[PDB]
């Protein structure tokens, strides 16, 4: 059975090199493979073909920081001078008789990117939404690194647990992280309090924003 | 300049047949194998099958009983039909340009161009277009709140695609209603607040909903 084995994750620091591995099952140790990259949020793109003899052929436009190599049943993708944009899922793939198969993918984390505190903006319910007899507070959390935060909501100063939805941080175009938190209320609840608060904790420091009806 | 574009419905009901097309531009489908691939949300890539217009077609043994792949030379298109769908078939579906076979009969293995992918959700729930609300504002954030739509995705551009900077469109949240909501935000100079207008262009293809909303002070 043709199998490509990839371990699910790999890690290395900004500016370093990393060697990702793809292992062919024993009966297919002489096969060529292709490497594909899938940056978070987008479709896959082809990187290169790695041949049995160790030669590799990059796709048009793929940076020369990407190279490939072979050792027995191992097929490698070496990425040098790691940049933030290299955080992605990397899939190996091969060709068989009437079949193609993918490895399980390897998620690469690039460690040690520059630290950044989040910018927080809290939006009250829009007049349009209130006119539609609904109310959402939107807490926007921008431009932070590393990509983990916790969010705490308060009404007048009392914690609010119900009706909170928070997204998992994802990378922005500038390679910093963003996240969003939503607090759902009725219009009467919104209008009944003096204020609502969104408090974001990031690397042990808190940033808080308040809005009033 | 060869490009691949998948299309099909974003929503099909369980037990129905999913029908997708892969339209090739900038070159001919002749001579190449063309592959179909899919990716369930958050999971890996699964090869579905392939076709060469004058050689063969085949598919993954786990899916072969439900998969029919064909080609249309006049339209320069490949197609995929997946029958008896269930929630396990919810995925983004891709086509890719695969191995090229020369007239001699020899070939060179390849898998070098991907389409953009098209998102398919298998559900009995009905399509619903979003409600869009502005998030009103030396730097300032403004945005649009895109509420209560189904299925995914919605795309949000700003100023008819002419604004491409501090734009970030967040992942959607799945609410207990079974509907999705997301927000799209842009960071703009405070000095351009009384000057430039900011309009989010919200597209929800499964309901063919199109909404422009101004985010104003």
């Amino acid at each position: 059975q043709l199998v490509l084995t990839q371990s699910p994750s790999a890690s290395a620091s900004l500016g370093a090199s990393v060697k990702l591995t793809c292992t062919l099952s024993s009966g297919h140790s002489n096969y060529a493979i292709a490497w594909h990259q899938q940056q978070p949020g987008k479709g896959p793109r082809y990187l290169m073909k790695v041949n049995r003899d160790g030669s590799h052929i990059r796709g048009d436009g793929i940076p020369d920081r990407f190279s490939g190599s072979t050792s027995g049943a191992e097929r490698y993708l070496t990425i040098s001078s790691l940049q933030s944009e290299d955080e992605a899922d990397y899939y190996c793939q091969t060709w068989g008789a009437g079949i193609r198969v993918f490895g399980g993918g390897t998620k690469l984390t690039v460690l040690g990117q520059p630290k950044a505190a989040p910018s927080v903006t809290l939006f009250p319910p829009s007049s349009e939404e209130l006119q539609a007899n609904k109310a959402t507070l939107v807490c926007l959390i921008s431009d932070f690194y590393p990509g983990a935060v916790t969010v705490a909501w308060k009404a007048d100063g009392s914690p609010v647990k119900a009706g909170v939805e928070t997204t998992t941080p994802s990378k922005q175009s500038n390679n910093k992280y963003a996240a969003s938190s939503y607090l759902s209320l009725t219009p009467e609840q919104w209008k009944s309090h003096r204020s609502y608060s969104c408090q974001v904790t990031h690397e042990g420091s808190t940033v808080e924003k308040t809005v009033a009806p | 300049q060869v490009q691949l574009q998948e299309s099909g419905p974003g929503l099909v009901k369980p037990s129905e047949t999913l029908s997708l097309t892969c339209t090739v531009s900038g070159g001919s489908i002749s001579g190449y194998y063309w592959s179909w691939i899919r990716q369930p949300p958050g999971k890996g890539l699964e090869w579905i099958g392939y076709i060469h217009y004058s050689r063969s077609t085949n598919s993954n043994p786990a899916l072969k009983s439900r998969v029919t792949i064909s080609s249309d030379t006049s339209k320069n298109q490949l197609s995929l039909r997946l029958s008896s769908v269930t929630a396990a078939d919810t995925a983004v579906y891709y086509c890719a340009r695969d191995t090229y076979y020369y007239d001699s009969g020899d070939y060179e293995d390849a898998f070098d161009i991907w389409g953009q992918g098209t998102m398919v959700t298998v559900s009995s729930a009905s399509t619903k277009g979003p409600s869009v609300f502005p998030l009103a504002p030396g730097t300032a954030a403004l945005g649009c709140l895109v509420k209560d739509y189904f299925p995914e995705p919605v795309t949000v551009s700003w100023n008819s695609g002419a604004l491409t900077s501090g734009v970030h469109t967040f992942p959607a949240v799945l609410q207990s209603s079974g509907l999705y909501s997301l927000s799209s935000v842009v960071t703009v100079p405070s000095s351009s607040l009384g000057t430039q207008t900011y309009i989010c262009n919200v597209n929800h293809k499964p309901s063919n909903t199109k909404v422009d909303k101004k985010a104003e002070p």
